[PDB]
């Protein structure tokens, strides 16, 4: 089960990298799609993935197949260290709350009431889950 | 279970293969028609502009001209230098721009500060500087006229005569495409309308024309398994439906509807007067193909199940259908031959209710409209076109000798020479009376064409679009020094398929609009509460905008919500609501002149009103035959201005998004080659390439910017001992947006 | 003229919208007669200093500037500032800045209080609001509309109005006088305030311009659903001195002294005040009256009109109010022109004239007998007709009615005449253009396109030939307008024959109704263009709306002495309803824009060849009176493009005064010679009776073997056609 926004982003990226517009993407464009989506596969992992899921004699990937691929890849790279880096982007460990409203209202995907009531040590909020 | 299409998109050298010869035949003279090259003329004019800039600098009187013009010139010079790849030309452009920067820094500190702020954000700061009404000022042409002391050639004169409302029409391909894509942004206040006390100039179609003249010819290849490619055997079966008049539900057109114990309907479609058996065979085969590939194509409509195609005795048909109240009229339609061919299928009852039927509620109408739109555009992506969804006519007067044959053209300004806006729709309600859009979904699937019939000479395109395929002629185009008529329009002979593709998309959307208008007109006719009528029409306008957003999403893959936002930037839903409610109901026919003008004032706010020197027939309104209402006065333009703006915005968004993606990948290939050592250049050139790639990203799209940021990080790693203070704010903003997305996703998850 | 206007400019509209959304469209934050009002069920929060008031003040500023420009263009001397500049020198950019400032003048008000402390507080708040708005949008104003922040500060200081300085610069004068004059409607004594404001404004523009401003103000009030107060010179109310309040009193003897509650003295009245020599010699309103309210309706209808949902719409919708003001301004531009001339009876071409029936018959015989044409003359059964006869026919006959006198037999005989002629015609413009033969061209065209020979196809082909083939219509138009240089007699004859035929074909084959706006393109040199602009400015400068004085005779004299419609008539001019076509095909440096709201031009559509193109033959009773001249960009060559806007006005005052008999005397000579010939062959009283009458058409009509009888029957029929 993937979030609706994640599905929309995946569909847009897949459509963008489908050059001939036949609904499938070849194996030489999967790496770029993964880099764009955030996951940077290694050469060994990329080669294994290509030879595993795209060795049916066609060499093309349809969108449901791509979604299964992406869910499988994300199943093993959901470590919280990524969220730690995201919070570290904005070394005190205490991040101004006045910046959080600004960012959450004028950046990214536009509920902020709960953000302000939760109130900020980013690591502590991460442990709050 | 695999989902994909049997059609592929590529590019060819030219669509001009077996077209009619480019000749105009007058009383007794043959006038050859010639193309005016677009890119070469534009480049010549840009070079002339550069020489004029040099003349301005030499005249050293910069203190006499407005600082706004100097800022425009400087920003365009910087953006053009960034676009240019040759070292010599880039250096020349930068040296030519240096004096203006010096003067601005010395004498206009605040304008210089603003210019630097713009420079730090983009490699093409001119496109962001022109995200508002400043685009209505053509500074390039003004300078060219001021400092070019010799006449322009005929080609240059024609280009100036066509593209003169803005200087963006002289931008090179990447810059123009980026500006067009970004003009739909939320922060953009640009709208292609220049208003003065004298007159108002709507030039939305000029943006699409200038875009299309920059595109390569397109081709669609249909796979060997496609419906129009593979061969199929005859209709092998011995099915023979038993017609019993004791269970004849009704007669619809030339079709007999019988009931079944399963609550479905059996439809017997009898041969038409002039049609051959091949038509019914094609309908049968298309039904089988769609029913078989439903899962692959993800079509949501309820397709009919065909049962047989054979011949029956006419006397039997007359005997079965004797008791029907419409038997007399049904008799005329069927063929008068002794023997009749028939096509039998099974469908649900909703397959025979039209999408404009008043008995539906708004929710059911919304669901059916969504289904029909999705099916139409997915089948378009698959290579199938339905030119006969509805029977829409611009006019019937002298239709035989008209080039268009009276068929309504959605993008009329693009397919003809010297046509400036959409015209009247004759008997608009009767056009969609028997529309092939049904409550269940699509219908009448046998009347379809392959998409390749739009990119090549064929019965359809030759019959309806001969002017586009032949070339444009006007006496002012005739050059006596060569004996030929030269025009930019004739060049379209190389790309007419690209125009016809967008024309088909716009025609689908127009049919949807007419069906929604018919529903609204029928439903609110007997209502008395004005707020209820307004609510109905407002919901219908929302449905129309959502349908256009769905078309954009299916064609380009943009998320539907973002597509709706982009459409709403350019087209106003409130004005569309008002105009559709006003002009598609008979109420306006029962007003005197004062009240009519006063209402029109609110219908078209901030724009000229609709004028017509016609006589309104009470109870109907505008009508040439006097009984059936039209949309627009005789020989005038259609009063639905917002609809034209919406259609042009939709097609422009689709085409511009494809072109911007093409430019983005063109630049990405160069970036990748540079970053792997294939091309040898210093750090500054690499960072310039990556910054350009960043500027070539979709508006509102983040994963493209994430990819560009990753490439920037890799390049910076490749050049650790280099300065990057210039390219730091933009990538820092991108990184911050990425972090904000990560935090928002994590939070909303929990 | 320029593109910029209050009613179409977008930055001014954005400023007004911001002001309304933030300040004017909000409830008052105090209690001094500050209760929101109800109009047609909608709430108007500020009905005295709301959106309508600000828009009207901005309109007043623009109107004052335009009237000052006209007054300067009339040769009057205007008041000067500390430098030599006058009000007429204000440029469009300065006007834009002034109007953007004016949009925020009353934004800072909190109540209707009129004390000095509240005045200063409110103006300070308005200044702060203007500065905040400019700062918020400085990304698109500070470089573009305002030179820099210093200019913004100057305009903010104007808005603040700390020192009561109302004459230092044009901005001060315009803003303050617009705001003040907007209140003529409410002030209880109307005559005193009107005199004060008229005197205050007259020193900057003049008496005529002030009258025009105050006459258009009433139309602006009517368009915005505001009450219009009447002016009564014979008012018995005590006179009020607007400066302060000090009323005037008369001594015991009776003369003014040069509250007092004096024992044997009473306050001077308004009527007495307006009679003073120092006032009546400078105020045109002395001894004159203005009827209040809306004319043509009773008090109940007026009260209903003022209390309506439209008042709320004007007070709450920026675009609606702007459109109302724009329509009022256009109507006020057009009205004085119609006021200055007599009233036309109808909208139809007049019946055929005696001088034109003979011309139609002469054309008919010429067409029917092509052999009658010689090298350079026409020897028609006795009479030699030369180039000048046909030139006078072109210059003195309304060829539309002459064509109305023709029948399809002439359309048929076109082929016979063209077969006879097979001569050559020359381009009037661009002489080096490879001349062509006309008879061969017509014969070939008819043989390839119209083999059946139907009359309708012939009419369509003739219209097409007129609409295209520069080599034909250039010469035909040049001859028709008497601009031709080096024209052969054959060309003149062909022109005079084809003009009425082309008119008849257009009338017969046309089906659309006449559009209300048409455009024509002309290619002209710079010197001729400057002359035309001077003529048009002379037209425009003298056309003003009246308040008290009647200035119609001056406008009539200037228009009659300077008419510019001469270069539009006498020919089948081609026009189009779309200016884009003109700018796209010909790119003419001069463009004439004709407005025909009444349908006086009898425009006929030209068949598809072109669906937006029409043909106009200007009636002799219709004059094109310019209303504005605009500089609109440059053509593709880089030359300035000028657009002249005309309004078609019909009146007998524009009927040309020609001398009759120019075409009839040769006619009666024709029948006289024919009768003399037949009777000489015969050799009885009829011959001497008809001959004795020489070149006197009325006397001739008083006066008037089988072949001879046929001859007299033909002559008779000719005479009864002439009399009818
Ligand atoms: N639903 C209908 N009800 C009544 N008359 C109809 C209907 N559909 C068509 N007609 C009439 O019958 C004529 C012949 O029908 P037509 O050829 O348009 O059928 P069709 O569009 O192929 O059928 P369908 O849409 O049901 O598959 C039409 O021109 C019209 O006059
Ligand atoms: N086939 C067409 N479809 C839609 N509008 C048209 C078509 N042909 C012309 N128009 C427009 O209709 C108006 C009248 O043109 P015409 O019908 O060609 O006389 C103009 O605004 C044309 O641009
Ligand atoms: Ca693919
Ligand atoms: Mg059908
Ligand atoms: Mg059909």
């Amino acid at each position: 089960q993937l979030t609706e926004e994640q599905i929309a982003e995946f569909k847009e990226a897949f459509s963008l990298f489908d050059k001939d517009g036949d609904g499938t993407i070849t194996t030489k464009e999967l790496g770029t799609v993964m880099r764009s989506l955030g996951q940077n596969p290694t050469e060994a992992e990329l080669q294994d993935m290509i030879n595993e899921v795209d060795a049916d004699g066609n060499g093309t990937i349809d969108f449901p197949e791509f979604l299964t691929m992406m869910a499988r890849k994300m199943k093993d790279t959901d470590s919280e260290e990524e969220i730690r880096e995201a919070f570290r982007v904005f070394g005190n460990g205490y991040i101004s709350a006045a910046e959080l409203r600004h960012v959450m209202t004028n950046l990214g995907e536009k509920e902020v009431d709960e953000m302000i009531r939760e109130a900020v040590n980013y690591e502590e909020f991460v442990q709050m889950m | 279970v695999k989902q994909y299409y049997f059609a592929r998109r590529g590019e060819t050298s030219t669509h001009d293969t077996s077209l009619p010869p480019p000749v105009k035949v007058l009383s007794g003279r043959s006038i050859p028609l010639k193309e005016i090259p677009f890119e070469a003329t534009r480049n010549e004019l840009v070079q002339i502009y550069l020489t004029s800039i040099d003349k301005l600098i030499k005249s050293n009187k910069l203190n006499s001209i407005p600082s706004q013009q100097i800022a425009s010139h400087y920003l365009f010079l910087r953006s053009l230098a960034n676009s240019e790849t040759d070292g010599i030309k880039k250096n020349q452009i930068l040296s030519l721009a240096k004096p203006l920067g010096t003067y601005l820094a010395s004498k206009e500190p605040h304008v210089w500060k603003m210019i630097n702020e713009l420079i730090e954000k983009s490699e093409y700061p001119i496109i962001h500087y022109l995200k508002n009404n400043r685009a209505h000022s053509n500074f390039m042409l003004a300078l060219i006229h001021e400092y070019h002391k010799e006449p322009l050639t005929k080609n240059q004169s024609a280009f100036v005569q066509k593209f003169r409302d803005s200087s963006v029409f002289l931008f090179p391909n990447p810059i123009y495409t980026a500006w067009l894509a970004h003009s739909y942004d939320e922060d953009s206040s640009f709208n292609p309308m220049f208003r003065e006390r004298l007159s108002t100039n709507f030039y939305h179609s000029t943006l699409t024309d200038n875009l299309l003249l920059r595109t390569e010819p397109k081709e669609v290849t249909l796979s060997s398994e496609h419906h129009y490619k593979k061969e199929k055997g005859p209709i092998d079966s011995s099915f023979r439906y038993q017609m019993s008049s004791d269970r004849l539900l009704r007669i619809q057109g030339r079709t007999l509807l019988f009931s079944t114990p399963q609550n479905d309907v059996v439809a017997v479609k009898v041969q038409k007067k002039g049609e051959p058996k091949s038509t019914l065979e094609e309908e049968f085969e298309m039904a089988d193909y769609l029913l078989k590939h439903q899962r692959r194509l993800d079509v949501h409509s309820k397709l009919p199940q065909p049962l047989g195609q054979y011949s029956v005795k006419k006397s039997e048909i007359l005997e079965i259908s004797r008791g029907s109240l419409d038997f007399e009229r049904f008799k005329t339609l069927i063929d008068d031959s002794k023997d009749l061919e028939v096509y039998v299928y099974k469908a649900p009852q909703s397959y025979f209710t039209y999408l404009h039927d008043k008995n539906q509620d708004l929710e059911d109408l919304t669901a059916s409209v969504k289904t029909n739109v999705h099916d139409l555009f997915v089948l378009l992506r698959e290579g199938i076109v339905f030119p006969q969804l509805a029977d829409i006519f611009h006019t019937h007067f002298g239709e035989d000798e008209r080039e268009d044959k009276g068929r309504y053209q959605a993008l009329v300004q693009l397919l003809n020479v010297l046509q400036f806006q959409l015209g009247r729709i004759d008997k608009w309600q009767k056009a969609v009376e028997y529309v092939n859009l049904r409550s269940s979904g699509l219908a009448d699937l046998g009347d379809s064409l392959p998409i390749t019939s739009l990119f090549t000479s064929s019965d359809f395109t030759k019959h309806y679009f001969s002017e586009l395929l032949t070339g444009g002629y006007h006496p002012t185009f005739f050059d006596k020094s060569s004996g030929t008529a030269n025009s930019l329009f004739t060049g379209k002979r190389r790309l007419f398929g690209n125009y016809l593709y967008l024309n088909t998309i716009a025609e689908y959307l127009l049919v949807i609009q007419l069906t929604l208008g018919s529903y609204g007109d029928k439903v609110t006719r007997d209502m008395m509460d004005k707020p209820k009528k307004e609510a109905v029409w407002r919901e219908l306008a929302n449905v129309m905008f959502t349908s256009c957003a769905e078309a954009i999403h299916i064609m380009t893959g943009i998320p539907q919500s973002r597509a709706l936002t982009l459409l709403k930037q350019r087209a106003n839903i409130e004005k569309h609501f008002r105009q559709t409610q006003f002009w598609m109901t008979p109420d306006y026919s029962k007003l005197d002149e004062d009240t009519l003008q006063m209402e029109q004032y609110s219908i078209y706010s901030g724009e000229p009103e609709y004028e017509f020197t016609d006589k309104l027939v009470s109870g109907v309104g505008l009508s040439v035959d006097g009984v059936h209402q039209d949309l627009g006065g005789y020989n005038r333009e259609s009063p639905l201005r917002e609809l034209e703006k919406l259609l042009y915005a939709t097609v422009t968004l689709i085409e511009g998004t494809m072109q911007l993606d093409k430019e983005f990948f063109k630049q990405l290939e160069q970036v990748e080659k540079i970053l792997s050592g294939e091309i040898k250049t210093d750090a500054n050139s690499c960072f310039e390439a990556v910054a350009q790639l960043l500027d070539l990203a979709r508006p509102g799209c983040h994963f493209q910017k994430r990819l560009v940021l990753s490439y920037y990080e890799e390049a910076k790693l490749k050049y650790p001992s280099a300065p990057t203070d210039a390219y730091d704010s933009r990538f820092q903003v991108v990184a911050r947006t990425n972090a904000a997305i990560t935090i928002q996703r994590f939070w909303r998850e929990a | 003229g320029s593109g910029f206007s209050l009613y179409t400019d977008d930055t001014v509209k954005a400023a007004a919208q911001y002001a309304y959304d933030n300040y004017l469209g909000k409830p008052y934050t105090g209690s001094v007669e500050s209760a929101p009002a109800n109009f047609g069920g909608r709430m108007v929060y500020r009905q005295h200093h709301g959106l309508s008031h600000t828009l009207r003040t901005m309109a007043y500023a623009e109107l004052i500037v335009e009237e000052a420009r006209k007054a300067k263009l009339r040769g009057e001397t205007l008041g000067k500032f500390k430098d030599g500049r006058t009000i007429a020198d204000v440029t469009p950019q300065e006007l834009k800045k002034i109007m953007i400032a004016q949009a925020f003048f009353v934004a800072g008000r909190d109540d209707e209080a009129s004390d000095a402390k509240n005045y200063q507080k409110y103006h300070e708040q308005s200044r702060d609001a203007f500065l905040k708005y400019v700062k918020d949008n400085e990304s698109t104003l500070i470089p573009d509309v305002f030179k820099d922040q210093e200019d913004v500060n100057f305009y903010a200081r104007v808005i603040e109005d700390k020192s009561h300085d109302w004459e230092s610069t044009p901005a001060h004068v315009l803003i303050n006088q617009g705001h003040m004059v907007d209140l003529v409607r409410v002030k209880q004594p109307p005559e005193s305030f009107l005199q004060r404001y008229f005197s205050s404004m007259q020193r900057w523009i003049g008496s005529q311009a002030t009258e025009a401003v105050f006459g258009i103000q009433r139309q602006f009030f009517h368009a915005t659903y505001e009450v219009v107060a009447g002016f009564d010179s014979d008012n018995k109310e005590p006179h009020l001195v607007v400066s302060g309040l000090g009323r005037y009193v008369i001594g015991e003897d009776g003369q003014p002294i040069r509250y007092k509650l004096k024992e044997n003295e009473r306050l001077m009245r308004v009527d007495e005040f307006l009679k003073l020599p120092e006032i009546q010699n400078t105020f045109p309103g002395s001894g004159k009256h203005l009827q209040g309210g809306m004319p043509g309706m009773n008090e109940m209808d007026y009260w209903n009109r003022l209390n309506s949902l439209n008042r709320a719409r004007c007070e709450n919708d920026v675009d609606f109010c702007l459109k109302q003001l724009q329509t009022a301004h256009d109507k006020a531009k057009i009205e004085p022109i119609k006021q200055a001339f007599q009233s036309s009876k109808g909208k139809e071409r007049r019946q055929p004239n005696v001088d034109e029936i003979a011309a139609a018959r002469i054309i008919q015989q010429i067409l029917a007998n092509p052999d009658c044409i010689h090298d350079d003359h026409v020897l028609i059964n006795g009479q030699k007709l030369e180039q000048q006869f046909f030139r006078d026919l072109l210059a003195k006959c309304e060829m539309a009615v002459v064509g109305s006198l023709l029948n399809d037999t002439d359309i048929g005989n076109i082929d016979t005449l063209m077969r006879h002629e097979k001569d050559t015609e020359f381009h009037s413009t661009n002489p080096e253009a490879v001349p062509v033969k006309i008879g061969e061209y017509w014969i070939n065209d008819q043989r390839i396109n119209n083999s059946s020979g139907n009359i309708t196809q012939k009419k369509h082909d003739l219209i097409f030939l007129m609409q295209n083939d520069a080599w034909y219509f250039s010469r035909v138009n040049a001859i028709a307008q008497n601009r031709d240089k080096g024209s052969t007699f054959k060309e003149v004859l062909i022109t005079t024959l084809m003009t009425p035929l082309t008119s008849k074909a257009l009338v017969d084959t046309s089906q659309a109704k006449p559009p209300t706006r048409l455009f024509r393109g002309l290619n002209l040199s710079e010197e001729f263009t400057k002359g035309l602009i001077d003529q048009a400015n002379a037209m425009i400068a003298n056309t003003t709306e009246r308040l008290f004085t009647d200035h119609s005779p001056e406008a009539f004299k200037q228009i009659k002495l300077n008419d510019l419609s001469k270069m539009s008539g006498r020919t089948n001019a081609s026009t189009t309803t779309e200016i884009k076509l003109v700018k796209e095909t010909w790119d003419s440096n001069v463009i004439f824009e004709m407005l025909d709201p009444d349908g006086l031009l009898h425009s006929k559509q030209v068949g598809r060849h072109t669906e937006s193109e029409f043909s106009v033959y200007l009636p002799e009773d219709v004059a094109l009176v310019p209303v504005k001249v605009t500089l609109d960009g440059k053509t593709q060559k880089g030359e300035n493009r000028y657009v002249f806007t005309f309004v078609a006005v019909k009146s007998p005052d524009f009927t040309p005064r020609h001398e009759s008999g120019y075409a009839v005397e040769p006619f009666l000579r024709m029948q006289a010679a024919k009768l003399a010939e037949v009777k000489s062959s015969i050799e009885r009283e009829l011959r001497e009776q008809i001959q004795s009458a020489r070149q006197e058409l009325e006397s001739l009509q008083r006066a008037v073997e089988r072949y001879d009888a046929l001859i007299e029957n033909t002559s008779k029929k000719i005479t009864e056609l002439e009399t009818g």
